[PDB]
RNA sequence: CACAGGGAUAACUGGCUUGUGGCGGCCAAGCGUUCAUAGCGACGUCGCUUUUUGAUCCUUCGAUGUCGGCUCUUCCUAUCAUACCGAAGCAGAAUUCGGUAAGCGUUGGAUUGUUCACCCACUAAUAGGGAACGUGAGCUGGGUUUAGACCGUCGUGAGACAGGUUAGUUUUACCCUACUGAUGAACUCGUCGCAAUGGUAAUUCAGCUUAGUACGAGAGGAACCGCUGAUUCAGAUAAUUGGUUUUUGCGGUUGUCCGACCGGGCAGUGCCGCGAAGCUACCAUCUGCUGGAUAAUGGCUGAACGCCUCUAAGUCAGAAUCCAU
RNA sequence: AUUAACGAGAUUCCCACUGUCCCUAUCUACUAUCUAGCGAAACCACAGCCAAGGGAACGGGCUUGGCAAAAUCAGCGGGGAA
RNA sequence: GUGAAGCCAGAGGAAACUCUGGUGGAGGCUCGCAGCGGUUCUGACGUGCAAAUCGAUCGUCAAAUCUGAGCAUGGGGGCGAA
C-alpha cells in the first residue's frame, strides 16, 4: 500500500480512489476526483486555479 | 403454432408469493443438527446494521492470477451490544409435530422488555409480571423448581429467550426485541442447567462467534411501493411507436387455456420481502472498550472504525462489532439475525485465514480525502478561525 | 483448436460488433471493422462484444488494396472505456487500437506504435516481445 | 352502386375420411474382398399420424375482425447438444446403428411484405411441431382486398386481367369472471412457537497438470482425479467508478426593469462549469446445499429341463430421472 | 430518343450526427389517487369456478368427478364465440 | 440576396470592333413575418372544446395572389384548370 498525489491539484490519493489516465504520447496522469480531470481536459492552467497546491 | 425463437423465462417461481412480510423482525426457520458430544453453546445472535466500508489485504490462493498480491474488497459493519437472557422453553415430539409444554421466566424483568407487551405504555399501569414474581419467595419457590424438573423429564430440545439492550444505541426506539435461541449441547440435563444459570446476565458476541467463520444472515429487504412489469420482472420494452403504453407485456395467454395463468408477469408490490442470504465470512470481531480497534499490524495509527462525521443516517458505533465480507439484505438501522452455517465447508477458499492490512476511515458524505483530523490539520496548515 | 485465450479475468467489454478501431502496426492497414467475437455465447437480441486482450474477426476498410475484401483475425490492445483490475484502480486509454495476427498468434507486422494494455501483453507472448511501454 | 332474403349455396376455423404428403414394420433375390441380415434391400405385403394437399357442405351471412413480424407463457417426442449405457468390416483419433430419458439449452447479420429459401461468422448445438393454421378493445400496416392514376395484352364500345407500378381514417372497458397485490366482522387484548397443503433452480465450456503418455511401422493422438477461470439464469446490495440535477447549493454570462453601486424581478427551469443526498448499471460489487427410491444395462446364489442360464422365489451396483432437505 | 433548371413525387449509396438498438436508468409540470360540493351514458332472458363425456360435430346451466365460508380497494386486458 | 436593357469615364486597334471600373433597378426569380393552404408524425382527443378540433414540423408570399357588398345561371337542369 502507498499513496499518490494528484497531478493537477496535488491532493492526496488513497487506494481505490480516483482514476488513472494514459495519453497518446504515453504520459501518465492521476486524478483524485471528478473536479480535477474535468478541468484538465478543458485545457485549464493549474497556475491560475486558486485552490491548487501549485 | 410454436414459438419462433427460444428464450428462458423471466424471473423465478421459487420466491413466488411476492407479498409484504408478515412480521418486521426476521424469522429463523431451521437450526443446525444437534450433536450430543459437543460442549453446550448458543447458535444465534442479533444486532443492528451500521454501514459499509473498504479494506485492503493480500491474497493467498495458490495457482491463481492474483496470488500474493493486494486486493480491494468491500465489507459490512454490524453493531452488537450485549444481550440478556430472560427464560427458557422446552418441546416434545408428537405425531403431529413439535409443541411446547412449559416455560419459566426470571424474577426481575427490565423496563425494556416490558415495553414489548404493551401498545400504549405511557398511560398503562405496568403490571406485566407483578403476580408472577410472587411465585419466587413463596414456599422457597416450590412452584418454579417443579417446572424445571418437568423439562428434564419429558423434553428433547431446549431453547432460551433473550433480548437486546437498545438503550445503548443512537436509535430513537426504546422497545426491545425478543427471540428464541436453541441450545445444542451434550445432554438434556446439561442444557437446562446451563440455561438456568444465565438468568439476568449479559452475554457478549465473542462467546458465540469467532473470527473467520462462515455464517448466514436473515433479514427483510428494502421496500418499493408499487411497480410495473418492466422493473419487477425485467421484460423487454416495447417499440417507441406503441399506442396505449409501451412498458407492458404484449400477450398474456392463449385462448382455450381460457384464464390468465399464474405464471405470467404482472404489476404489483416489490420489495419488503423476507430473504435468507447464506455463506458470508467474518474478518474481524472488535471490542468496544478498545480505543484502537480500527488499527492493523502494518498501519500503527491509533483510530476507531467510525468514519469522519459519523455514518450517514446513523450515529457512531461504541459497542462491539463484527466485519462481514460482502452485502447483506436490509437497510440501515434495521435489525439483523445471525446464524451458524448448516453446510460443511471443504472448498479451500472458505478455509482461508484472512489477515487485514488497511481499513478505510474516510468520510462517506462526499469525496473524502483524509483519514483522521490530525492528518488533515498538518496538510491544511492553519486557518482564520484558529485565531 | 478454436482461438480464445484461457485464464482471462472478467473486465468491462467496451466494443461491440460494428465498431471501427484504429490499426497500430506497419502492416499497411489504417482501420479495422469488427464483425465477430471468438468467445461469444448465445442469447436472443444481444450483440456480441469484446474487450482488451481477446481475439476478434475483422476486415479492413482503408489501406493497401491487396489487404482489402478479406477477413482477418485481430487482437485488441487498448480501449477507451474505463475498467478496473483486482487492484481497485480504474484506468482508460485515449483511443481504440488493434493488430492483425495469424490464427496461431504470430503478428503480421514488425513494430507496435504507442502503449499497450497490461492484460494483452501477458496473454499473447508475440505482442509482448514487440511492444514498448506497457500500461 | 342499391333493396328483400339465404348458412336450402361458396371464400377462414371446427367435425368424419386419408387417396396424395410424412413416418414405421414383415418376407429375403442380391450388394457387401469371401459371407442374405456390421450397414443396406429388389419383386410383393401389413400399419400409424393430422404441422401437406384434395373430397364432403353438418354448425355461423339481423357479422366469430380475414397475411406477416414483435412480445410472453405452457405442453407433446418421431432426441440437435448434455449425463450414464449396448453393437461394428470399433487398434488410437474421427464416425455409424440402437435403449432408458423432454431435467436444461438451441444465436448475431446481407437481400425479399413474405411463410419458404440462400450465403458470411460465432457456438457444446444452432432439432421438429401444437394451443380457433395461439396471440389486432396488445402493437405495427410492408402485402392482399373499395374509391384517384400509369403501362402491356384483349374488346367496335362501356370495360376485363389469381400481369407490373405509386398514394390511401385501425373505435369503446367504469360492468361479471380470471389474474397480481391490499384491508377485514364474530369468540377479551397481546407476546412467543408447531407445520397440513401449495410453489421450487441452476446450467455449460475452457486453460494447467495427467502427456507428446496409452495405441500404431509411421502419420497421428486420448481419459479419471486435482487446480484455476468463463457463458446463460436467479436473489440482494451502493464502500469505491459511471449516469441523473428543482439542493434552483456556489460561481460565470446575454437582453430588459428597479436613477448608479450593493442587492434583486421577468424570459413557464434564460444559458453554461462543477455539484453533495437519494435512486441506479454483467457499465459497478456479493452469493447460489445433499439424502432416499429407481429406469436402461452389467452381475451373484439358483430351479423349471440330473447340464446350462441375471429370474421363476430371494438379492447387488446404477442416470442431467422421481420424491424429499 | 436525349435533356440544363425546378419538385412537401418513387428508389440505391457515402460523410456528419444521434437512446432506433445492445440495455436500460433518472428528473420536472398536469392527471390518475384521498376529501368537500355537483353528477351522466353504452349495455342487460335469468345469471356468473373447472376437467372429460355426449350433443346442432368448441357448455356458465345436462351426466360423472374436482370442490366449496361474510362484506371489500387499486391495477389488468385470457374469456363472456363482449 | 442576386443584378437584365439604357448611360458615363479610361485603355487597345490600320479598320471591323474589343477590354476594365462605375451608374442604373428588369424578372409569372429567390430567403423570410401577417394573411392563404394542409405534407409527415399514420402525435393528442376519439360517449371529445369540436357531427373534422388541437400542438410541433411544413407549401406559397408582388403574381395564374387574398377578399367584402350588389347582380346572373335552377334538377335529366346549372357549373366544372375534369
Amino acid at each position: 500500500m502507498r499513496t499518490y498525489e494528484d497531478t493537477f491539484s496535488g491532493q492526496r490519493i488513497y487506494p481505490g480512489k480516483g482514476k488513472l489516465y494514459v495519453r497518446g504520447d504515453s504520459k501518465i496522469f492521476r486524478f483524485q476526483n471528478g473536479k480535477s480531470e474535468s478541468l484538465f481536459l478543458q485545457r485549464k492552467n493549474p497556475r491560475r486555479i486558486a485552490w491548487t497546491v501549485l | 403454432s410454436h414459438r419462433k425463437y427460444e428464450a428462458p423465462r423471466h424471473g423465478s417461481l421459487a420466491f413466488l408469493p411476492r407479498k409484504r412480510a408478515a412480521r418486521h423482525r426476521g424469522r429463523v426457520k431451521s437450526f443446525p443438527k444437534d450433536d450430543p458430544k459437543k460442549p453446550v453453546h448458543l447458535t444465534a445472535a442479533m444486532g443492528y446494521k451500521a454501514g459499509m466500508t473498504t479494506i485492503v489485504r493480500d491474497l493467498d490462493r495458490p495457482g491463481a492470477k492474483a496470488h500474493k498480491k493486494e486486493v480491494v474488497e468491500a465489507v459490512t459493519i454490524i453493531d452488537c451490544p450485549p444481550m440478556v437472557v430472560v427464560g427458557l422453553v422446552g418441546y416434545i415430539e408428537t405425531p403431529r409435530g413439535l409443541r411446547s409444554l412449559t416455560t419459566v421466566w426470571a424474577e426481575h424483568l427490565s423496563d425494556e422488555v416490558k415495553r414489548r407487551f404493551y401498545k400504549n405504555w405511557y398511560k398503562s399501569k405496568k403490571k406485566a409480571f407483578t403476580k408472577y414474581a410472587k411465585k419466587y419467595a413463596e414456599n422457597n419457590g416450590a412452584s418454579i423448581t417443579r417446572e424445571l424438573e418437568r423439562i428434564k423429564k419429558y423434553c428433547t430440545v431446549v431453547r432460551v429467550l433473550a433480548h437486546t439492550q437498545i438503550r445503548k444505541t443512537p436509535l430513537k426506539q426504546k422497545k426491545a426485541h425478543l427471540m428464541e435461541i436453541q441450545i445444542n449441547g451434550g445432554s438434556v440435563a446439561d442444557k437446562v442447567e446451563f440455561g438456568r444459570s444465565l438468568f439476568e446476565k449479559p452475554v457478549t458476541i465473542d462467546t458465540i462467534f469467532e473470527k473467520d467463520e462462515m455464517i448466514d444472515v436473515i433479514a427483510v429487504t428494502k421496500g418499493h411501493g408499487f411497480v410495473g412489469v418492466t422493473a419487477r420482472w425485467g421484460t423487454k420494452k416495447l417499440p417507441r411507436k406503441t399506442h396505449k403504453g409501451l412498458r407492458k407485456v404484449a400477450c398474456i395467454g392463449a385462448w382455450h387455456p381460457s384464464h390468465v395463468q399464474w405464471t405470467v408477469a404482472r404489476a404489483g408490490q416489490m420489495g419488503y420481502h423476507h430473504r435468507t442470504s447464506v455463506n458470508h465470512k467474518i474478518y474481524r470481531i472488535g471490542k468496544g472498550d478498545d480505543e484502537a480497534n480500527a488499527s492493523t499490524e502494518t498501519d500503527l495509527t491509533k483510530k476507531k472504525i467510525t468514519p469522519m462525521g459519523g455514518f450517514v443516517r446513523y450515529g457512531e458505533v461504541n459497542n462491539d462489532y463484527v466485519m462481514i465480507k460482502g452485502s447483506v439484505p436490509g437497510v440501515k438501522k434495521r435489525i439483523m439475525t445471525l446464524r451458524k452455517s448448516l453446510f460443511t465447508h471443504t472448498s479451500r477458499k472458505a478455509l482461508e485465514k484472512v489477515e487485514l492490512k488497511w481499513i478505510d476511515t474516510s468520510s462517506e458524505f462526499g469525496h473524502g480525502a483524509f483519514q483522521t483530523a490530525a492528518e488533515k490539520k498538518q496538510f491544511m496548515g492553519t486557518l482564520k478561525k484558529d485565531l | 483448436k478454436r482461438g480464445a485465450p484461457g485464464g482471462k479475468l472478467k473486465m468491462t467489454l467496451g466494443l461491440p460488433v460494428g465498431a471501427i478501431m484504429n490499426c497500430a502496426d506497419n502492416s499497411g492497414a489504417r482501420n479495422l471493422y469488427i464483425i465477430a467475437v471468438k468467445g461469444a455465447g448465445a442469447r436472443l437480441n444481444r450483440l456480441p462484444a469484446g474487450g482488451v486482450g481477446d481475439m476478434v474477426m475483422a476486415t479492413v476498410k482503408k489501406g493497401k488494396p491487396e489487404l482489402r475484401k478479406k477477413v482477418h483475425p485481430a487482437v485488441i490492445v487498448r480501449q477507451a472505456k474505463p475498467w478496473k483490475r483486482f487492484d481497485g484502480v480504474f484506468l482508460y486509454f485515449e483511443d481504440n487500437a488493434g493488430v492483425i495476427v495469424n490464427p496461431k498468434g504470430e503478428m503480421k507486422g514488425s513494430a507496435i506504435t504507442g502503449p499497450v494494455g497490461k492484460e494483452a501483453a501477458e496473454l499473447w507472448p508475440r505482442i509482448a516481445s514487440n511492444a514498448g511501454v506497457v500500461m
